[PDB]
């Protein structure tokens, strides 16, 4: 959310979604602090953070 | 040994970034820098993928953290500060105001021509407003001139309101608005490339300069009689100096072990 | 280690500027100084624009803050003070008054020639007015002379009005206007170069000298029986003295941490 | 070291919160702030849920305790104080009274147009009531104007009753009600975002502004000739200075032991 | 102790004494300062204990940087 | 340390204004002065104001209280 000058309430600009893996150790690191899902990692499951 | 040397380089870069911050603890308008690192992972078609030791620690980018610095009070009407988001426009040559740079410190004064210039004899840019009109008429930035005589009457006091307008009262008791300081903002401040003298220039990654007035739109307010010190914290930098020294020693110990392995084989 | 050494130089420069102000806490007409610093971010064609940390801190301008100093009362008609904007004109040689320097202290007296001189036996410059005329006849500055006998009549008392005119009453009760003290102003006081004994000279960055009368136009008034002390604040200088010490100690800590890094590798 | 660093960050914030409270010991209408901290702890699926330390201390929120401050008597009818709950409505621009901000200090006066404005030349908002009518007719807030000539009659004295109405008596002996100061309230004063100069604005967490008169409903009264000092206690803040320093030193001692323990293994 | 008109003070309003909003003029009387001696002396006390506290805050921050500077 | 120095400067300005009032206890026509101070709250796009303290205290304006003085 962001605040616009001269206006109350927070104008929502977007929604961040995080992904979970059953086995995070199976991810293939490709450098730059990034991972790619492999067979051992499992199917990525998405959702809103803080829930599910 | 190349994994350890990358670790030594990353820590040494962290020390230099912290040392640069500590060195500028008194420079006005300074914005601190933070060293960011990334991982290295190189694999081939013919390289085993299950066992993937890292390649070390790569330097990602030295940031330019742009949080607001604290204000020091000087009681000088020519010392200015931006309270909020926005930069001053400063041109090296008076004739061409397009070749301008962004700055955050406001140690200004008047030259022999009574132009509002910085410490580096560089001209501050502002909007041209008519003495009788209100808001900006022509939006093209021009150097701000405070005439000694307007009428006639001689310049006596100069003050800046929250709108950035420089107003001069003269001996004839005639208050005339001489213009308002132009405020510049970019969508990506961290994308600006750093010149000398705590000044920045617009880049491809920093978006386009947004010309605007103070206390308008997304711009902050302009305060005279104030200056912005460095936005660094001495406590944070000293502790960060400690952590990178511990990190440097650990990586050099790893380099020492790797050498003693090769010495051990060399004696078979 | 060069970034840390730049911080030590900047921190010690702030000490010298502050120590100079504290030493001059009693000199008349002293204007305090403020050390201003800038960043050093130099680059080349073959250097990464992403992973270079800064070059340290660079000294910009050791300014000379020209806010009005507080006034002391001595009840001495030969002691003068400029209340407002303006400097006194003082020439080392009586014959040549063009070779003159600007001063702010009015500790004046009469030499054996009855010329109003400074403490350094340097002559005060003023405008020549006819005894019967009004304003300045010839604007060329000439040394101020108070004759012992005018008529005859012997000098009894000397007083200065707000217009700067020196009036000397004699035994025969003849009030004669013997001249008026010249006041000098420059568009850029910050550009004045500093000579010895709280005296300045005009430069190219300070503009040209503006000769005018006191309490005329932008010039301030002249008060006799008063002197200006230093425009420093002891509480502010003592606080800045503390802040400069931690800015030095932290930089030396940063310098210390980098010699321990080199020592660590030197023992592999 | 990160749990130790969390303690240093938490304690230093407590130092800054107390330092800001002490700095505003004389500012009118100031509301003190308190630092609130929380625990850090996260456990992974692959981490032992029993034998694992915590994560340090994380700052929860810096509160804005809104208890009533003490009152100082100035015997100035233009100085106003709200005794109880309520805020003055202050608009930056006269033309638009919708862009308004809340305040607690009541240092008001008249500008050249005889509008009741604050020290920042910002217009106080009040209700428009007819001279012969009683309660507020139109609830929309407008800047309060005190005409110099009403009839005609010239402005002689201005006083405020317990209802906040501004009453002006004139030379012709005509007592006219010029309006009443508008009072603003929010259900959650804690959610107000803090602007500069002891002024607040409505946010999403503070609800919507509730407009009303003084001494009506839940609103407090308006007293002229009084102001509100800071709501801080010198004894409490000075004691908190000691406790936050003792808390900081213990965390730095905790940080020193860990550095010492990584040096111990480094020399095996 | 003299004032001059400014932009924030409006324009000078010329009028006679005891006319309109203007006050009367009394001869044989002079106006002293509008200060209260007891009020200023008490304000002197309050300002000194508000400068001591702020100096105490300045000391504790300094002491805390010295604490880190010896690790 | 700048927040503490803001308090020192604010407290020192009040002392100077009070000293000016006391010095002019006998000057004719003098009108007393009162020092007014305000708060400091500077926040940018990148700072998380949820837990960030103030900037100290700042001067609003040294006033010129114009109440009628006693007559001699």
């Amino acid at each position: 959310s962001v605040r616009v000058r001269g206006q109350q309430d927070n104008q929502v600009v977007g929604q961040l979604t995080i992904t979970d893996f059953v086995n995070p150790g199976g991810l293939e690191p490709i450098g730059q602090n990034l991972y790619l899902p492999t067979g051992a990692s499992g199917d990525p499951q998405e959702g809103v953070p803080g829930l599910d | 040994s190349y994994v350890s040397l990358s670790g030594l380089s990353a820590a040494q870069l962290d020390l230099n970034t912290t040392s640069n911050n500590i060195a500028n603890a008194n420079t006005y308008g300074f914005k601190e820098s933070r060293a960011e690192f990334a991982d290295v992972y190189s694999n081939s078609l013919f390289t085993n993928a299950k066992t993937t030791p890292g390649g070390g620690a790569q330097a990602s980018q030295v940031a330019q953290q742009f949080h607001e610095g604290s204000s020091i009070y000087t009681n000088n009407p020519m010392d200015l500060r931006v309270s909020g988001t926005g930069f001053f426009a400063v041109a090296k040559e008076r004739l061409t105001p397009q070749q301008n740079e962004l700055t955050r410190n406001g140690a200004f004064h008047l030259n022999k021509e009574n132009y509002m210039v910085t410490a580096n004899d560089e001209f501050l840019l502002g909007y041209q407003v008519d003495p009788s009109s209100g808001e900006v008429s022509s939006y093209e930035p021009q150097p701000i001139n405070i005439p000694a005589e307007f009428g006639t009457g001689f310049l006596t006091k100069v003050d800046f309101d929250e709108n950035g307008s420089v107003m001069g009262t003269y001996s004839n008791g005639e208050n005339v608005t001489l213009g308002r300081v132009a405020l510049v903002r970019v969508p990506n401040e961290q994308g600006l490339d750093k010149k000398g003298g705590t000044q920045w220039d617009s880049t491809q990654f920093s978006g386009d300069k947004i010309w605007g007035e103070s206390n308008k739109g997304s711009f902050g307010t302009i305060n005279n009689g104030m200056l912005e010190q460095s936005n660094i914290d001495m406590t944070q930098e000293l502790v960060d100096l400690i952590s990178a020294q511990r990190n440097f020693q650990a990586n050099s110990r790893s380099l020492e072990v790797h050498n003693q392995l090769q010495q051990n084989i060399l004696q078979i």
